[PDB]
DNA sequence: GGAGGCCAAGATCTCAATTTCGTACAAGAAATC
DNA sequence: CCCTTCGGGAGGTGCATCCCGGTCTCGCTTGGCCTCC
RNA sequence: UUAUCGGCGAGACCGGGAUGCACCUCCCGAAGGGUCU
């Protein structure tokens, strides 16, 4: 029942990149900003948080073990519970009073849900955001263009029969004229929205209406094509990434962690060290973390915090280091009294 | 024995206002220093020097947010430039001119 | 494929050691013809007439291109030390002076293309 | 036995509800510390 | 001394929560009663 | 300024949950050459 700091620094060994709504605008994939729009860019701690609390589901659902078949006992209300923590049956009462003593013994036979907590449940566990140590530490990366397959490479041709390279010939064609007719109406649209900037107020709707109009005739030349939905060949927008090898400074906390907790996050730490990866673009090999944490408690009522040790994860392994560490996992390693099928 | 008229004193202050300035001219320390140069570090004094044309324009002084972050950026990376002055006695002299700068 | 997550993931190539990147290809496509002379003797006369057609036209759209260029450049640099929001006139400009430049381009007969560049 | 202090009781009543936002540049002179 | 190349194609969709719980007062006198001088 | 003077005050954690992710090769063309004990 002890309060644990895990403070570290995230060693990108690939790009780490994330895609969160209100951080991307019109341009394209860009991280949060910390702040203005200018500000140093940080990783969500929601992303951390949610690649971790299913890491800790896997580790819960390996825990229990799997039938012959490779199914897990646990309902998919169970699953959703664990990992995510939303209540499908819509059980799950926000302040219910007679639920105000039952939330020891929840989490006691509930180690994860007490980590990670649930709507009415507070989580033990905070993970905070990730923030660069250095700047000019993030780019833009992921730049590309798809490409015709039978343009960059001949020798595809020869595996079509007519009636293929027909179809391709059709396709080409109806992605030109598509492409004519997009851009055309674009650069209507576009110059049209260069006067929407000096715009009378009242003006700005009118405007806004021609522009969604535009972009009505700019949907419906695309599903007047016949061969092709989108054109195949396009650039691809480059999204916001962390720079290989940034180092990120992370601070997550196990507010008052019995060891039985604390073992179940750091068994979801290594279950996390087996696959590294954050955020998204799995494409790109994007996400991939070589993290190390020094794991410090503080007894209220102390001046200092003790050491207790540092939890290395690098891709040659996972490295724990401190007796107290390897106590938590031990813990709950050998705790069969959880109970996960019931919130 | 000289009585003072300063005539028109509200162009005085107003340009008093810019007066309270002292011109860290990257052009007059790159003069300076012509014999502990360590001219590969003269680009950055370059990108720099076009950094502030941008910025200030045709301002002896412009309040935009670049002209703050321009202006720790650059003491920035002229502190990188800072390590490569070869004589210990010049780095230590641009040193403390930067830190005094810094300071200020 | 679209929608359906590749379990494959391809990182980046980050070379090891500093340096190792530089600017290569770059030298310039040349006149066959003053490089060698010999091909001279499997043209025709009346194609030795087009060659030299081509190389006065190819030389002189250079050298009036290239002045237009400089002032072109002059003007960027005006729009260097141009202001906010006058710049834009300025750019209609120079996206005029482009398009005029393609046209002069256009209106070049075969070698539309600057050869020796 | 008189003089301070704490506490309960006493008649009904008179009145009305916002809905965030500033400000958008020029150059005077120069043996500068 | 030459001379700085054209272009091509810029997405498709999802989903936007549940809930609490909104105070005492007091603008005056007066005697009845309960303790102290 | 039709009088004189009168702090309105004291207490409260708003918190609790969520990976935004899923697909794209940007490639195609070229001699920089000649010139001087």
């Amino acid at each position: 029942m002890r309060t644990l700091n895990f403070n570290g620094k995230i060693s990108t060994l690939e790009p780490l990149t994330v895609t969160v709504k209100n951080a991307v605008s019109t341009s394209g994939h860009r991280l949060p900003r910390n702040g203005g729009f200018n500000a140093a860019p940080y990783f969500p701690g929601t992303s951390i948080r949610g690649t971790l609390r299913h890491a800790a589901h896997k580790v819960i659902v390996d825990r229990v073990g799997l039938n012959a078949d490779g199914k897990s006992p646990f309902d998919l209300a169970e699953h959703f519970m664990l990992a995510q923590g939303v209540d499908i049956n819509g059980e799950a009462e926000t302040f219910a009073p007679g639920e105000i003593n039952a939330g020891a013994e929840l989490r006691s036979k509930n180690p994860l849900i007490s980590l990670f907590g649930r709507w009415g449940l507070s989580g033990k566990v905070g993970i905070g955001n990730a923030i660069p140590d250095g700047d000019n530490q993030w780019g833009m990366f992921g730049g590309g263009a798809r490409s015709i397959m039978f343009q960059r490479d001949e020798s595809l041709m020869e595996f079509l029969e007519t009636d293929q390279v027909d179809r391709l010939e059709r396709l080409l064609e109806e992605q030109a004229e598509a492409s004519v007719d997009i851009s055309q109406i674009k650069t209507e649209q576009d110059a049209l929205k260069k006067a929407m900037k000096s715009a009378d107020k009242d003006t700005k709707a009118e405007l806004q209406i021609k522009v969604r109009e535009l972009d009505e005739k700019i949907q419906a030349r695309k599903d007047q094509k016949q061969e092709s939905r989108e054109s195949i060949r396009r650039p691809i927008d480059p999204y916001e990434a962390f720079i290989t090898g940034a180092e990120l400074s992370h601070r997550m906390s196990i507010k008052n962690a019995t060891d039985e907790e604390a073992g179940l996050f750091i068994s979801a730490l290594i279950r996390f060290a087996a696959e590294p990866r954050f955020g998204g673009h799995a494409n790109h090999n994007c996400g991939l973390v070589e993290a190390h944490w020094t794991v410090t408690t503080w007894k209220p009522g102390e001046l200092v915090p003790v050491t207790l040790g540092e939890i290395v994860i690098t891709p040659n392994g996972v490295e724990i280091t401190g007796d107290e560490l390897f106590a938590m996992v031990k813990a709950f390693n050998e705790n069969q009294s959880f109970d996960f099928t019931a919130r | 024995n000289m009585y003072l008229i300063i005539d028109e004193a509200d162009i005085f202050v107003d340009m008093l206002e810019v007066w309270k300035q002292r011109r860290f001219n990257l052009r007059e320390l790159t003069s300076a220093f012509n014999e502990h140069i360590p001219r590969n570090g003269v680009h950055v004094i370059d990108q720099l020097m076009n950094d502030v044309t941008s910025i200030a324009g045709d301002l002896h002084f412009c309040s935009t947010p670049a002209a703050v972050a321009l202006f720790d950026n650059s003491f920035n990376a002229l502190s990188k430039v800072g390590r490569e002055i070869k004589n210990e006695a010049a780095r230590k002299a641009f040193f403390d001119c930067i830190y005094s700068w810094e300071m200020l």
